[PDB]
DNA sequence: GGTCGGCGCCCGAACAGGGACTG
DNA sequence: CAGTCCCTGTTCGGGCGCCG
């Protein structure tokens, strides 16, 4: 008996038409049971081929979770409904969420099923469930309520969400709560003990309204990866060559970098393994360049109207570096991950875990998901990435093949 | 007109576009009799109805012969209607494969007679399916009908039938969950582990459940005894095989004949292991006319004779056993060619196949092997919903060296080494640190964008030097040429310093094959060496001999 | 014959993005 | 400086195979 919020696509744009990719047996059985139950609860209803729209669907398991979770790739739908959840019903982003000692994420996707969807918009939420060996044609459904993973769901439910959170926000005014997609980020400076207690207070405060998760973050312990120069006591020709190339590349970021005196040491046609003593003018150019790398870049600041972009480099031995920027060489944040799940054996798993950690950090700091430049072939990524996904959101990505130049981000 | 028992599918035209208004083709007198005989019969059965001048739409119509029968089939050239009709989402996501079938006690195959003619069309959409039937006299006005069912030749008919058919089978499948029904259009593969007595009962229960909605299951198309003919195969209680394949034996081959040959060889490669189409597909490159005669090359005739000899012996596949693991084994066959076999017990193949796509101007066997693994993995998840265990002709240390040092993310699922030559291996390893006591070469190359002329040479720490004039070249080709010279004139251990990102990116990818003959020569020189160390320095920075050799090759 | 849809292969041509060099 | 071009990869259009 709830009124529907009318939603429209962006002008001059049709709905998504993305084919469904093959799914494993364990995922198909998980989707069949969930879709059968959701159809019984009226959340979805079967449709036919007259609906020309479709969206890929697959299943996941969150970290340390046994139950399967239905996940839909609405990226294309979210790209074709962008003006709704940014202009009309936008959500503010708390700048203090990233400064908290502890931040916990909660899957509040089940609450969206309590609100019906606009009847004219149900046509675009269409998806298909494949069968093993194509035993049967595709079993199609469409959503009758607010779908999980749609960027219009948290905007419509925002007014209902604020009234649920007002009794808890008034009791605990120093706690910061942010809502992105199907997740709720609750941050506080409380001690770890009473922090988890206040979460369970909110878990029960949400259960009484008709709604459970627990992933802990510590943004105050997030570190950046700076560009560092080696501290050798004896330098060879090859060392100084690599040093100049790295300092030459870093000059695009720090305009004050100079390699004039160091290049003078490479005047002759010397053997690479030959030891070269550093001149007095070169030792000062080396020390001044180290100090410049300590300084922050001049004129770097976040633009809310610009898209976030993230690049990742495979540094070997379980090492992965990354940089987040909106304009080239104006990196908002750098970093490095080490010894993730699948280290020393599976890169796709490490690359998937790295995208998740980076995206999570972007949500906490700016409230946006970056577009990724992934160091992997397209077919290699599209084959294995779903097998290691553990998040309810999906960032956008593209594939690059930049051979290693001169190790700028890792020693 | 009576109401059909099946629920109709609402269909619209695209917004702002009207029905078709196109004139009828001139028809031969033999096809006109076949159409009028079929049109008058379908009008009596309520499948087409007469229309008057109030219907302003029209579309052509013709008829083709049915295979191995005197009956004719009525087809409508709905090319203009298909353009303005709404887009449908096809529910047929793929084609089933016998390798995914599980051993069932009893099997039954049936095909419904005239499938489309049993499913109704949307009432509001019947008006746009208007066509004229020309008479034996050109002056006779002609009989205009409109469809009441799914017209054969319409783009919406297959998508509508497959969805309408699944809706009718759901009540039976819901009551009979342990029954397996492979549904492809009108083809129903019904298998179960029930005893053969209760199996025939459930078969007749379904033949009446389908009859309630106007779907006839003729006993002519009924199949109770093995072997069953299902989707172009022969299903036996323990094994399956494709229905026989026939290749043309042309004395003079055109381009279309090779395409028909290549297509059947690709279809045969599913169970016929070792089929190669490399030398035959080389006949299709850079050719324009479909009817152009092409002579067979010596390498192409040998490949065809080998494929004919494989098709002589009988091959058969087995069925999937979910209790045992899935295994896939690959073999390097030819350069750029790979074959594989998927099985659970040795020599009992579920299916075979081949991978031969050449990706990139530069590649190696390790890249091609990884591409083949992914192609098999996707193919397996389609048919069995799982990833098989791999037996790969590559050393465990060989692969460990590759993926750990490569800058791209790359990974292969659970696999084990099989010692089947030829083995995939890296042909050279670039040193990580500069070689002590090795001559150090500073190479560079340049070219003029207009004259297409340039130089390429090197300078070493031992005073050695060389510069070579080059004609009809580019900046990229010269920088590769400079490295080729350094590799030619050096010993077994050599340090090379370049400023070419282009050249350094190609070599560090450890390629063993290339479309460029220059890269192939650089590869051949890298294999002969024992230790090679490449390095990159920025150009125009006054670095080492890289500035001395940049000035020599400047022009 | 020159109807529709699905999947697969092969090739060329179109598109498209990133470097290096030049007015 | 933007305008090229040299290179390389990707997407697509059009043929065959096969099934319904």
């Amino acid at each position: 008996p709830i009124e529907t919020v009318p939603v429209k696509l962006k002008p001059g744009m049709d709905g998504p038409k993305v084919k469904q990719w093959p799914l494993t047996e364990e995922k198909i059985k998980a989707l069949v049971e969930i879709c059968t139950e959701m159809e019984k609860e009226g959340k979805i209803s079967k449709i036919g081929p007259e609906n020309p729209y479709n969206t890929p669907v697959f299943a996941i398991k969150k970290k340390d979770s046994t139950k399967w979770r239905k996940l839909v790739d609405f990226r294309e739908l979210n790209k074709r409904t962008q003006d709704f959840w940014e202009v009309q019903l936008g959500i503010p982003h708390p700048a203090g969420l990233k400064k908290k000692k502890s931040v916990t994420v909660l899957d509040v996707g089940d609450a969206y099923f309590s609100v019906p969807l606009d009847e004219d918009f149900r046509k675009y939420t269409a998806f298909t469930i494949p069968s093993i060996n194509n035993e049967t044609p595709g079993i199609r459904y469409q959503y009758n309520v607010l779908p999980q993973g749609w960027k219009g769901s948290p905007a419509i439910f925002q007014s209902s969400m604020t009234k649920i959170l007002e009794p808890f926000k008034k009791q605990n005014p120093d706690i910061v709560i942010y809502q992105y997609m199907d997740d709720l980020y609750v941050g506080s400076d409380l001690e770890i003990g009473q922090h988890r207690t206040k979460i369970e207070e909110l878990r029960q405060h949400l259960l009484r309204w008709g709604l459970w998760m627990g992933y802990e973050l510590h943004p105050d312990k997030w570190t950046v990866q700076p560009i560092v120069l080696p501290e050798k006591d004896s330098w060879t020709v090859n060392d100084i060559q690599k040093l100049v190339g790295k300092l030459n590349w870093a000059s695009q970021i720090y305009p004050g970098i100079k390699v004039r005196q160091l290049s003078k040491l490479l005047r002759g046609t010397k053997a690479l393994t030959e030891v070269i003593p550093l001149t007095e003018e070169a030792e000062l150019e080396l020390a001044e360049n180290r100090e410049i790398l300590k300084e922050p870049v001049h004129g770097v600041y976040y633009d809310p109207s610009k898209d976030l972009i993230a690049e990742i480099q495979k540094q070997g031995q379980g090492q992965w570096t990354y940089q987040i920027y909106q304009e080239p060489f104006k990196n908002l944040k750098t970093g490095k991950y080490a010894r993730m799940r699948g280290a020393h054996t599976n890169d796709v798993k490490q690359l998937t875990e790295a995208v998740q950690k980076i995206t999570t950090e972007s949500i906490v700091i700016w409230g946006k998901t970056p577009k990724f430049k992934l160091p992997i072939q397209k077919e290699t990524w599209e084959t294995w990435w779903t097998e290691y996904w553990q998040a309810t959101w999906i960032p956008e990505w593209e594939f690059v093949n930049t051979p290693p130049l001169v190790k700028l981000w890792y020693q | 007109v009576p109401i059909s028992p099946i629920e109709t599918v609402p269909v619209k035209l695209k917004p702002g576009m009207d029905g078709p208004k196109v004139k009828q083709w001139p028809l031969t007198e033999e096809k006109i009799k076949a159409l009028v005989e079929i049109c008058t019969e379908m009008e009596k059965e309520g499948k087409i109805s007469k229309i008057g001048p109030e219907n302003p739409y029209n579309t052509p119509v013709f008829a083709i012969k049915k295979k191995d029968s005197t009956k004719w089939r009525k087809l409508v050239d709905f090319r203009e209607l298909n353009k303005r009709t709404q887009d449908f989402w096809e529910v047929q996501l793929g084609i089933p494969h016998p390798a995914g079938l599980k051993k069932k006690k009893s099997v039954t195959v049936l095909d419904v007679g005239d499938a489309y003619f049993s499913v109704p069309l949307d009432e509001d959409f019947r008006k746009y399916t208007a066509f004229t039937i020309p008479s034996i006299n050109n002056e006779t006005p002609g009989i205009r009908y409109q469809y009441n069912v799914l017209p054969q030749g319409w783009k919406g008919s297959p998508a509508i039938f497959q969805s309408s058919m699944t809706k009718i089978l759901e009540p039976f499948k819901k009551q009979n969950p342990d029954i397996v029904i492979y549904q492809y259009m009108d083809d129903l593969y019904v298998g179960s582990d029930l005893e053969i007595g209760q199996h025939r009962t459930k078969i007749e229960e379904l033949r009446q459940h389908l009859l309630r909605w106007g779907l006839t299951t003729p006993d002519k198309k009924h199949q109770k005894e093995p072997p069953f003919l299902w989707m172009g195969y022969e299903l036996h209680p323990d094994k399956w095989t494709v229905q026989p394949i026939v290749l043309p034996e042309k004395d003079s081959w055109t381009v279309n004949d090779i395409c028909k040959l290549v297509g059947k060889l690709n279809w045969a490669s599913q169970i016929y292991p070792g089929i190669k189409v490399r030398q035959l597909s080389k006949l299709l490159r850079g050719t324009k006319a479909l009817t152009e005669v092409i002579p067979l090359t010596e390498e192409a005739e040998l490949e065809l004779a080998e494929n004919r000899e494989i098709l002589k012996e009988p091959v058969h596949g087995v069925y999937y056993d979910p209790s045992k693991d899935l295994i896939a084994e690959i073999q390097k066959q030819g350069q750029g060619q790979w074959t594989y076999q998927i099985y659970q017990e040795p020599f009992k193949n579920l299916k075979t196949g081949k991978y031969a796509r050449m990706r990139g101007a530069h590649t190696n066997d390790v890249k091609q092997l990884t591409e083949a693994v992914q192609k098999i993995t996707t193919e397996s998840i389609v048919i069995w919903g799982k990833t098989p265990k791999f037996k790969l002709p590559i050393q465990k240390e060989t692969w460990e060296t590759w993926w750990t040092e490569y800058w791209q993310a790359t990974w292969i699922p659970e696999w084990e080494f099989v010692n089947t030559p030829p083995l995939v291996k890296l042909w050279y390893q670039l040193e990580k640190e500069p070689i002590v006591g090795a001559e150090t070469f500073y190479v560079d190359g340049a070219a003029n964008r207009e004259t297409k002329l340039g130089k390429a040479g090197y300078v070493t720490n031992k005073g050695r030097q060389k510069v070579v004039p080059l004609t009809n070249t580019t900046n990229q080709k010269t920088e590769l040429q400079a490295i080729y010279l350094a590799l030619q004139d050096s010993g077994l251990e050599v340090n090379i310093v370049t400023n070419s990102q282009y050249a350094l990116g190609i070599i560090q990818a450890q390629p063993d094959k290339s479309e460029s003959e220059l890269v192939n020569q650089i590869i051949e020189q890298l294999i002969k060496k024992e230790k090679v160390y490449l390095a990159w320095v920025p150009a125009h920075k006054g670095i080492g001999g890289n500035e001395q050799v940049d000035k020599l090759v400047s022009a």
